[PDB]
């Protein structure tokens, strides 16, 4: 069996079946290479690998080499949708409860699908802006829980 | 009940609402030796027991801890005892389990006082004289004494082991160690701490070390520390409360600065533990050690005679350990030629 | 016979009713003895040992060492289920106390299910992810772990980067009685976890031939297991990205360690070639120090101090010295990294620095310019106390028992370390000479190779016999610039510039 072009029938088992950016082509095609790579071949060469996927890449930059940019594109690339999820630098926001809650909320739905679905093929993209700010004290510690959590957590992509 | 006073408000504690304010004791040896016998005892009345254990040795072992740590301490026991299963399983939980969170010579001696020389027993005995002048010294109620040596003179070593024959109930060492990288201020103020801590015991020994170094003194300008050396100052002159007694140590390498200073005048007893000056002194040492072969012994012993030799201790096993690692035709020339450079 | 569930009856008598992890294992066997013992033994045994179960245990090891792996492990097959508790590291979210207290509440429920059945047998393990960074909290969090009526027959372990960090009252033996240390993974060790890593890839019949497990090990023993695992995940990439030896290569661009950065390629930057046949006397002397530090008992600690003027390859030296030791720790210290810092921030890093070499049995720390970070000026003379004290204080420094330090600092001028009286505490010096004679620096020339033959000739025509006085270091900076010339004069250059450092 397989899942129509359009539906949203989440089946398991085995009974089933280059524009734009200014230079940064090379560079582009390992950073594209460690991540995508490991997850684009189909299906069962990530086994014959037998490595669990990497759960994010960061990039760092002097100011005004369109870094913003690059992401964008990332985003737009790697995934029919992913869907892009963008961070506000403040993160922290909010003395009430509430910005560790949030910080928790906003990592935690798409590892929940991802339970829920677990094996394939929901890839989820977080997307990272101003980590400085990011990381002050125990809003810091939150985000670090999420990536080495217990229990999975794996096929989520950040990018900061 | 709670684990800190210093947490809570202060209303609370005035006489009236609550007047009566109470502090835990430190573990007694024999209330040490109650918590431990209950367990135990326990454990006893049971037939397995361990016969190693004892309870009088374990609480003669162990005098800081809390109760909790004696039940941790047997729980250890126990667990170390069911690996056993799929001293025993105590001494190794001894010398795991804690974690007990609380004086260690171990540090301080780690080449054993050998007797290489005729100075060192009276150094040593020199150090009983003064601790038989504590024991009572109503009259005079704070002891000071001093031990200078030429550097590498370990003389702190020394100090130590005056301070372990001492067995005073209280006993805390002072490195210069914990001191480095502190503000001049800081400095001062856990070398304050430590003085305070001295005053709880009644009869007590606390030890200083490398002043010369403690005070950051520096051979050019001279520059000092003019803080540190005050906080030292004062205290030779300072009085423990009344019953409570205590004694100094300080080492220095070097006397005259610390004279100079008026560092000197407030001792009150000054003893020197200068490097050997004789081969034979030297080879009983070589002896005591045992680092070269009987052979060696006796090569260097014919070669010390009609020489003169003005080397530490310290500073002789380290040299010692030098020529030894080049091979053995090598090593009687090679340490001879050595001294021949160190004299 | 056996009562009904946990009804009233008290009865009495006897009438009544390890894949997959690498390394730390003997620890993994005294965690196990700890916590295990007062469950394992059904039922009599406990009792005959007569000791409540144990509390909690908390493991701190440093970042990557995949500490939260083997908790999950333990947790899952300890207990047919737990079944596993995890733990925000906020814990605490909602500022509003009734919900702190709700953070609180879910330990409760745990305490509680013995409270309702108590004696045997229903266990709950709950683990902290981030115990670090827990007032309230703090001291309610110690309440649901400890008193005042019973609260056993449950288990809590603690994970955390940094042991100091963490509260002093929850460590003493009850709450939480051991504690549990993790070092960076054996070499050994480090060869069962690449070997485990592998052998998911290696049982299936795709492999790279040229990699090897143990060459792994050695080349990698700084790495923490999750790293380690990560160092395996790299390697996919490769293959992966040829399909849209090598491996080990590329491999090498990437390893991000961060216990290996310091790179030694940046401290011996021209190499050596040696003008002397005594240069190489001196460094193989270096070697036997070395090895005398390695062979010693009695003697843990060693301080040696190479001296030649400024520019005289006394860092290349030592870092040389460095590379032949094959010390599990090996770090050097320069006033590179500590350019700007305050006296104090100085001292700061030179504890940091120093701190973790005790750890290790056999360690060597090397210091570039000892004078810099004493800051000696010919004119005044200013240097700054502190940092003197403190470079005297750590040669003096002991290692904790057990354990080996060794100390190599490199000083142009004797004169420095006499004025201070630092050299005196040195255990040893070891003189590095510049050259002094022609035909030693027409040897250095050769070995070198940038001057034609003929031309070399004609230098040594100019100085064989002659006396000379260049640092090798200014020698190489000599021969570019004279290489920069015609092909006619440039000995004639090279002969100037020489004339001028003689």
């Amino acid at each position: 069996f397989e899942k129509a072009e359009n539906s949203s029938l989440n089946l398991i088992g085995k009974a089933k079946t280059k524009m734009g950016i200014g230079g940064l082509d090379k560079e582009f095609s390992d950073i594209f290479r460690r991540a995508f790579a490991s997850r684009v071949f189909p299906p069962e060469i990530v086994e014959q690998m037998g490595c669990k996927h990497v759960k994010g890449i960061l990039l760092y930059g002097p100011p005004g080499c369109g870094k913003t940019l690059l992401a964008r594109q990332i985003g737009k690339m790697l995934n029919a949708r992913e869907p892009k999820v963008v961070n506000g630098p403040e993160i922290l926001n909010k003395y009430v409860g509430e910005s560790e809650a949030n910080i928790r909320k906003l990592f935690a739905d798409a590892e929940e699908e991802q339970r829920r679905l677990g094996a394939n093929s929901g890839l989820h993209i977080i997307i990272f802006d101003e980590i400085d700010a990011i990381c002050h004290d125990t809003v810091v510690n939150q985000l670090l829980s999420k990536i080495d959590g217990v229990e999975q957590l794996n096929n989520i992509l950040v990018i900061g | 009940m709670t684990n800190r006073p210093d947490l809570i408000d202060e209303a609370l504690l005035r006489p009236g609402r609550l007047e009566v304010k109470m502090e835990i004791g430190l573990p007694d040896e024999k209330g040490r030796l109650q918590i431990l016998h209950i367990h135990t005892a326990r454990m006893r009345g049971h037939q397995l027991l361990s016969a190693d254990v004892d309870i009088k040795e374990l609480a003669v072992e162990t005098k800081n801890f809390s109760g909790a740590e004696l039940e941790g301490l047997v729980r250890a026991a126990q667990s170390t005892a069911m690996n056993r299963h799929i001293d025993f399983l105590a001494s190794l939980e001894n010398d795991i389990k804690p974690a007990f969170g609380t004086e260690d010579y171990a540090s301080y001696i780690m080449n054993g006082i050998i007797k290489w020389g005729d100075p060192v027993t009276r150094v040593l005995d020199d150090g009983e004289l003064l601790v038989q002048q504590t024991k009572n010294s109503d009259r005079t109620p704070l002891v000071s004494v001093l031990l200078e040596g030429p550097p590498h003179s370990g003389k702190t070593a020394l100090a130590a082991k005056i301070a372990e024959e001492s067995n005073f109930p209280f006993i805390k060492i002072c490195s210069p160690d914990k001191m480095i990288g502190f503000s001049e201020t800081a400095k001062c103020q856990a070398m304050k701490k430590i003085f305070d801590d001295a005053y709880k015991s009644q009869l007590s020994c606390v030890v200083v070390d490398d002043i010369e170094r403690l005070l950051d003194y520096v051979p050019i300008g001279p520059r000092f520390s003019n803080l540190v050396l005050q906080a030292l100052l004062v205290l030779l002159k300072k009085a423990p409360p009344q019953g409570r007694k205590l004694l100094i140590i300080g080492t220095t390498s070097r006397k005259d600065v610390l004279q100079e200073m008026e560092m000197l005048n407030a001792f009150s007893t000054t003893i020197h533990v200068p490097n050997i000056a004789t081969g034979e002194q030297l080879l009983e040492a070589l002896e005591l050690l045992g680092n070269f072969k009987d052979k060696e012994r006796t090569t260097i012993a014919q070669q010390v005679k009609g020489k003169k030799v003005w080397i530490g201790i310290k500073k002789l096993l380290m040299l010692i350990e030098m020529s030894l690692q080049m091979d053995p035709e090598y090593r009687v020339r090679k340490f001879l030629a050595l001294l021949r450079e160190e004299g | 016979f056996e009562k009904a569930e946990n009804s009233s009856l008290n009865l009495i008598g006897k009438a009544k009713t390890k894949m997959g992890i690498g390394g730390l294992d003997k620890e993994f066997s005294d965690i196990f003895r700890r916590a295990f013992a007062s469950r394992v033994f059904p039922p009599e045994i406990v009792e005959q040992m007569g000791c409540k179960h144990v509390k909690g245990i908390l493991l701190y090891g440093p970042p990557g060492c995949g500490k939260t792996l083997l908790a999950r492990q333990i947790g899952k097959m300890l207990n047919a289920r737990e079944p596993k508790v995890v733990n925000g590291p906020e814990i605490l979210n909602k500022y509003v106390g009734e919900s702190e207290a709700n953070i609180r509440k879910l330990f409760a429920d745990a305490e509680e299910e013995q409270r309702r059945l108590g004696a045997n047998s229903g266990l709950h393990i709950i683990i902290f992810d981030e115990i670090d960074a827990i007032d309230t909290v703090v001291n309610q969090l110690l309440s649901k772990i400890d008193g005042v009526e019973q609260l056993n027959n449950i288990l809590v372990i603690g994970m955390t980067n940094r042991p100091d960090l963490i509260d002093e009252a929850l460590l003493r033996p009850g709450r939480l009685e051991v504690k549990m240390e993790i070092g960076l993974p054996d070499e050994k060790g480090r060869l069962q976890i690449l070997h485990i890593h592998t052998a998911r890839m290696r049982g299936h019949q795709l492999l790279s031939a040229d990699v090897d497990i143990k060459e792994l090990a050695v080349e990698t023993k700084n790495f923490s297991g999750a790293e380690l695992e990560g160092l395996v995940r790299a390697a996919q990439s490769t293959a992966m990205n040829r399909h849209i030896f090598l491996a080990s290569l590329e491999n090498d661009i990437k390893p991000a360690f961060g216990t290996n950065q310091e790179d030694y390629a940046s401290y011996i930057m021209n190499g050596i070639i040696k003008w002397g046949d005594p240069v190489t006397r001196v460094l193989d002397d270096g070697e036997l120090l070395v090895q005398q530090t390695k062979n010693s008992d009695r003697t843990p600690l060693v301080s040696v101090l190479l001296e030649g003027p400024p520019h005289s390859g006394k860092t290349a030296l030592a870092a040389k010295i460095a590379e032949e030791s094959n010390f599990p720790f090996i770090k050097i210290c320069s006033p590179d990294k500590m350019i700007g810092f305050s006296e104090t921030a100085k001292c700061q890093a030179m504890k940091k620095i120093f701190d973790d070499a005790y750890k290790s049995q056999l360690s060597c720390v090397v210091v570039d310019d000892i004078e810099r970070l004493l800051d000696y000026v010919p004119i005044g003379p200013r240097f700054s106390n502190l940092v003197l004290q403190a470079l005297l204080v750590l040669l003096k420094k002991a290692p904790p028992q057990g354990r080996k330090l060794l100390i190599i600092g490199t000083t142009s001028r004797k004169d420095v370390l006499q004025e201070m009286e630092m050299l005196n505490a040195f255990s040893t010096t070891i003189h590095v000479p510049n050259i002094a004679t022609g035909e030693q620096l027409l040897e250095a020339l050769e070995l070198l190779g940038n001057f034609k033959d003929k031309e070399r000739t004609t230098i040594a025509q100019q100085v064989k016999g002659k006396k000379v006085w260049i640092g090798i270091k200014k020698l190489l900076m000599l021969i570019e610039m004279s290489l920069q010339m015609d092909p006619e004069y440039r000995v004639r250059k090279f002969l100037a510039l020489l004339r001028e450092e003689g």
